[PDB]
């Protein structure tokens, strides 16, 4: 996944 | 210790000093005590006037008589005061006015007297007309001023289509706007019974939508001073006792200042 | 912006009334609100801010 | 954890403190329980208040609007090719009188649209499937003079294209107001009359009435052609408010609303004939 | 980014905790659906605005 | 450094703005900035009203016009702003007022024409009159409000006994008080000298014998301006220029609140 | 692959940072909904071109 | 994810  | 009580108050703001030998405890509308327009609520980006002391007092509004056939009394915050020294200069200078209050209402009489008065105050008092149309009422009759207004036991519709009166028609069981007044408890309240209190005492926090609004095109808060129990004495049929409002602005302050606003109230 | 010759003076109030009042006839009434008195000069031009004085939070 | 105050056992009384006994007067509510008043036994309570948090009570999809819309030939005269509609809660009664609990709300608002049609004559042949176009005009924005005039190219105003025959279609809107609470109630006026004022019409107002056109409207047609004969349909409009959270509390509205203030007019008599020591 | 909670389970099947799953698919936050688990307040604001709250024991009026 | 100027001025105060740009530095009257009442220095014991930006910002009074025959205006402060807004109201509902000032006074013109008007602001300053009769002068005349008054070149005297004028007879050389023109340099002042500024900025600390006084009842200080050199331009005998005072209240505080004062102006 | 991001969250329901899932299903970036996260920047191209850009409280022309 |  990517979190910002 | 040394002998306090819950009924013995004494109320003191600016120059003004109320004290009561026979009160109920005090009621603060809500649990909110009024305060000013912090920084991260803030709208206006200029300057206020904060007059303190100079508009923060009591005013004594004209006494009204309450008898036998009385139905109620009503008056609208800050309508109720729009004339009371440098309170309404400060409210008709400035485009924009904000303002908390401590209402006292005053009612004696004697051990012998009986008699039960409802002291409303109610965010947004929105009353209902005369009329066939609808939100009619003019801002001249919206507004008594320190007058006030009172309350009917039934609704006689204002029926001269020609030239209207464009009046408010407030009905006590309705409470003058389509509800039941034994609800009316819900709202911020207490009670002058007569065997048991002189008067009452209610704070008001500013009630809005807005952080502050235009207080000469808008009340934030109503009184109404409904007789739940009926005014008697001895058997004299025609008992008459008065009922003073004392009211004092509170944490009041204004943005927006020009030349004076001159409503029309012909 | 003065747009006149060189050799023109004169001094001129500009101002902003917050709404709720009569909208000034008058420099007596206009005096009274938010107000900025230029000066013509080398400074060829002056700004008036209108403050977000209002009631509501848009408008 | 939800669940209400356990019941405590409670016994037999002979003291100096009288909870039975209160004063009214004082604005408050005496905040007893049966163990004040009775010997109570010890009771494990599960219940809960879940079903009327602020958020339950409301979360309920409401009728608020009919929208009547007609297909048919552009005539010469008075028709409905496209309708308009102030949008409002204030329109029927159910809703008003819950948002109306209370004085002051803040929520976002959920829309669903249920499109039903008929043919209104007996027989000119039939029609192929009819698609809607409801579009919302802001204050300020275009209103349509025609069915297809300009404004229904909709480069910026929110349209939806609902095509008959689908799942009703559905939209959410935030919280839009321009101040930081809706207002169920405006004790005041936008205008105010001043003595300086020429006629005594410039300042005048409806009370408790804000903004003109208050958050627009809704514009409903059929994008599809006229057929010979003709189609008539309702867009019906459910309002639903998410997120919801109420300021200070009112009394219900006990008699028939008289339009959007809190006028009455008839039926003001709300209660029965009962007998003082009937049960 | 999937939420996961705690079902209040009433009627139990005879099979304990058990949850149910959470996506949100939009960004504006008013496209979502109402979590439900909602904390309460006291009615004291509302059932006793009073400066001096007074003890349900001792007498109303001193 | 960027390019500042003594000529160059910005002067804020409350919601309003004066820009200049050819003054004559500014002058603070016997270099003390006005404030306000020290706890050790206090006489009235009641909490004082303080405004602020609802009072302390620029009024301007009606403009007066300079020509070839004017021999000076005069101004009394307050008396000057006794009608200027919220501070009007705040002087009249209070007993005891003190405020300090910024005087800016405003007379533009053309590198062609030509004259000096000398701007002074006087403590106490008592003017002489009409008459035989010593220290006659009506409070009516006395105190113009925002018209002001005007110097004249000679004593004329009211001549009529039986219905006396009771107006002050102010001669320009004399300072319209006995002594001489030229001396009054030892005021603070400064001057407009046409072809040097457009404007005189004086700042005023509150000046008298006591913390706090009566507003209504004594002036503190004086504006008279008089044309130390006439105005002249190209050779058009009637030339005319105006003259705008315009002046702001500073540090304004007041005491002793009651009901508010209507003197009689007739 | 998927992409799980912070809403600015408006009305707050009674109940704090909520989240969105975002997954492109496609190839083709062009084919990618709107990401609507958008930085700002200056107006001093357009509100002040100036080769000798000065200081507000200093005078204009010197 | 984020459990409750
Ligand atoms: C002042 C009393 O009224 C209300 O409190 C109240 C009444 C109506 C409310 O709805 C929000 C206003 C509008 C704003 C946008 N809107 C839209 C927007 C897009 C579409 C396709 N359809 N409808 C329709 C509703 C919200 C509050
Ligand atoms: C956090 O949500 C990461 C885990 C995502 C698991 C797969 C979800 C598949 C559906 C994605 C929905 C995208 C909606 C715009
Ligand atoms: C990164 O995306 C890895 C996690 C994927 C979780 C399951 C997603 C299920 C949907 C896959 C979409 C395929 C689209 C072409």
């Amino acid at each position: 996944i990517s979190e910002v | 210790a040394c002998g306090y009580s819950d009924r013995v108050l004494q109320l003191t703001l600016g120059n003004s000093t109320i004290t009561t030998q026979e009160a109920a405890n005090s009621v603060v509308a809500y649990g909110r005590w009024p305060e000013f327009i912090r920084d991260d609520e803030a709208n206006p980006v200029d300057q206020p006037t904060e007059p303190d002391v100079a508009t923060c007092r009591f005013y004594t509004l004209d006494t009204v008589m309450w008898g036998k056939e009385s139905k109620g009394w009503w008056w609208k915050l800050p309508d109720a005061l729009r004339d009371m020294g440098l309170f309404g200069q400060n409210m008709y200078y400035h485009y924009l006015g904000r303002s908390g209050y401590t209402v006292h209402v005053q009612c004696n009489a004697s051990k012998f007297h009986q008699g039960a008065l409802g002291v409303f105050a109610i965010p947004e008092y929105c009353l209902a007309g005369d009329s066939d149309k609808q939100r009619y009422t003019s801002y001249a009759n919206a507004n008594p001023g320190e007058r006030g207004g009172k309350f009917y036991s039934q609704f006689n519709k204002d029926n001269a289509v020609t030239s209207p009166k464009r009046e408010f028609c407030p009905v006590d069981y309705l409470l003058g706007c389509g509800v039941l007044l034994g609800n009316a408890f819900v709202y911020p309240h207490q009670i002058i019974n007569l065997r048991t209190n002189n008067s009452a005492t209610i704070v008001l926090p500013y009630v809005n939508a807005l952080a502050i609004d235009s207080m000469v095109k808008h009340n934030n808060w109503g009184i109404a001073i409904l007789p739940l129990s009926p005014l008697d004495f001895a058997q004299d049929s025609s008992v008459e006792i008065p009922i003073t409002v004392t009211i004092a602005p509170m944490c009041s302050e204004f943005n927006g200042l020009r030349n004076v606003t001159a409503p029309k109230f012909q | 912006l003065f747009c006149g010759s060189m050799m023109a003076t004169g001094k001129i109030l500009v101002a902003y009334a917050p709404p709720g009042a009569q909208p000034p006839t008058s420099r007596k009434e206009a005096m009274l609100g938010t107000h900025v008195i230029w000066d013509l000069g080398l400074q060829s031009s002056c700004t008036m801010v209108v403050p977000w004085i209002s009631n509501v939070t848009y408008r | 954890q939800d669940s209400l105050p356990d019941t405590k056992a409670s016994g037999p009384a002979h003291s100096k403190e009288v909870p039975a006994l209160t004063a009214v007067e004082t604005g408050a509510t005496n905040p007893l329980a049966p163990s004040d008043t009775v010997q109570t036994r010890h009771v494990v309570q599960r219940r809960s208040r879940s079903e009327s948090t602020i958020e339950s009570f409301f979360a309920r999809g409401a009728c608020v609007a009919i929208i009547e819309v007609d297909n048919e030939q552009p005539t010469t005269r008075a028709q409905k090719l496209f309708a308009m509609w102030r949008i409002t809660y204030k329109d029927t009664v159910q809703l008003r009188r819950k948002l109306e609990f209370f004085t002051y709300s803040r929520f976002d608002m959920e829309f669903t649209f249920v499109v039903t049609a008929n043919f209104t004559n007996a027989n000119n042949g039939h029609a192929l499937n009819q698609v809607y176009q409801i579009m919302y005009i802001p204050p300020g924005a275009p209103t349509p003079k025609s069915w297809d005039d300009y404004t229904w190219q909709t480069s910026s105003n929110p349209s939806i294209f609902y095509t008959y025959g689908a799942a009703p279609a559905r939209i959410s809107v935030p919280y839009v107001g321009l101040a930081n609470a809706y207002s169920h109630f405006y004790d005041g006026f936008a205008k105010v009359p001043l003595k300086t004022d020429a006629n005594d019409q410039i300042g005048d107002s409806l009370y408790s009435a804000m903004t003109v056109d208050d958050f627009g409207v809704l514009a409903v047609r059929v994008v599809n052609d006229h057929n010979p004969t003709k189609v008539t349909s309702k867009v019906r409009i459910y309002m639903k408010p998410k997120h919801v959270r109420v300021w200070c509390p009112r009394p219900p509205r006990a008699v028939p609303y008289y339009g959007p203030g809190v006028d009455y007019r008839n039926n003001l008599d709300p209660l029965s004939e009962k007998g003082l020591t009937t049960y | 980014g999937a939420q996961v909670s705690s079902q209040k389970v009433g009627a139990h099947e005879n099979s304990s905790t058990i949850n149910y799953t959470t996506i949100n698919y939009y960004k504006d936050s008013a496209s979502n659906a109402a979590s439900k688990q909602d904390y309460s307040q006291d009615p004291s604001k509302f059932t006793e605005p009073l400066k001096d709250v007074l003890i349900k024991t001792a007498p109303a009026l001193n």
